[PDB]
């Protein structure tokens, strides 16, 4: 009921796209979308541990460079922006910034916006 | 007797005297035989 309509575009890459989802739907058997989903699942799961740990280690080199930059004074590291790396929230450009911003001047707890959802990309009637 | 015994068949329109059902099922057996036909086209030509 509530789809929006940039979803509901006819164009030429959804035409192309909907033969992969017919194959996906109706041309190949549940059972096999069944063990692929299983083993995605797990894939997933592992890939989900890599990231957390890959988060970890970016608070503690968030605590490095909050040393160098502000001495010796600072040395914790943002929760908050641990939490905002995890879910995705931010941009290469944010991480940037807020890395350079701990290596020369510390401030550990001023975090840069939180980047926006990526639009839907429309081109006429290509995609 | 040859009321019963082919003539309101042979003078009927088969349309009428065909059950649906056996329709049904030839359409069941071509669309289950006729089912893996994309995923082994797309197999033979994205093979070697
Ligand atoms: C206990 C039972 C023993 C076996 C069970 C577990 C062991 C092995 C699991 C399968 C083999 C390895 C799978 C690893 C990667 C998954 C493959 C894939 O491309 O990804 C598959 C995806 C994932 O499933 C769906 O995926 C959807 C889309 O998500 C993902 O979809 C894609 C995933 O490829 C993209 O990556 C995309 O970015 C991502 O969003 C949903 O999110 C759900 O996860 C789910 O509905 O499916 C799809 O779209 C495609 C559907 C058809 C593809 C079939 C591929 C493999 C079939 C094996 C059949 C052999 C039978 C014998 C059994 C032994 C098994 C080897
Ligand atoms: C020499 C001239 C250039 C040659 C090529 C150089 C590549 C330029 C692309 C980088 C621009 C980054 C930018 O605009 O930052 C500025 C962007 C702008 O920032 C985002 O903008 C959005 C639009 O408003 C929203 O506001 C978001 O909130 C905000 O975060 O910041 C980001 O870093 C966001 C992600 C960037 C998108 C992907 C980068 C593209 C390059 C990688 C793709 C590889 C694929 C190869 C095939
Ligand atoms: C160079 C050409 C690049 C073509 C455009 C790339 C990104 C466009 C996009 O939003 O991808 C959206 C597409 C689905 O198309 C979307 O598919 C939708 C239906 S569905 O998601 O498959 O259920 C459909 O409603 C929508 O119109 C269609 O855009 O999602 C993908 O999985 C992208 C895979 C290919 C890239």
């Amino acid at each position: 009921t509530d789809i929006p309509w940039a979803e509901k575009r006819w164009t030429l890459f959804s035409t192309v796209w909907y033969l992969v989802q017919q194959l996906r739907f109706v041309g190949t058997p549940p059972a096999l979308r069944y063990v692929a989903f299983l083993g995605w699942r797990a894939l997933m799961f592992q890939v989900y541990a890599a990231h957390k740990a890959l988060v970890l280690w970016q608070c503690k080199l968030d605590a490095g460079l909050a040393r160098i930059g502000s001495g010796g004074a600072t040395a914790t590291f943002s929760k908050t922006m641990a939490l905002r790396r995890l879910h995705w929230r931010n941009s290469p450009l944010a991480e940037a910034l807020y890395a350079l911003n701990l290596y020369k001047t510390g401030r550990v707890h001023l975090l840069p916006p939180v980047a926006k959802p990526i639009p839907r990309p429309t081109f006429f009637w290509l995609f | 007797w040859i009321a019963y015994g082919f003539l309101v068949e042979w003078s009927s329109d088969f349309i009428t005297i065909i059950p649906e059902n056996v329709d049904i099922y030839i359409w069941n057996v071509f669309s289950k035989i006729y089912r893996t036909i994309p995923l082994s086209f797309i197999s033979t030509t994205l093979g070697p």
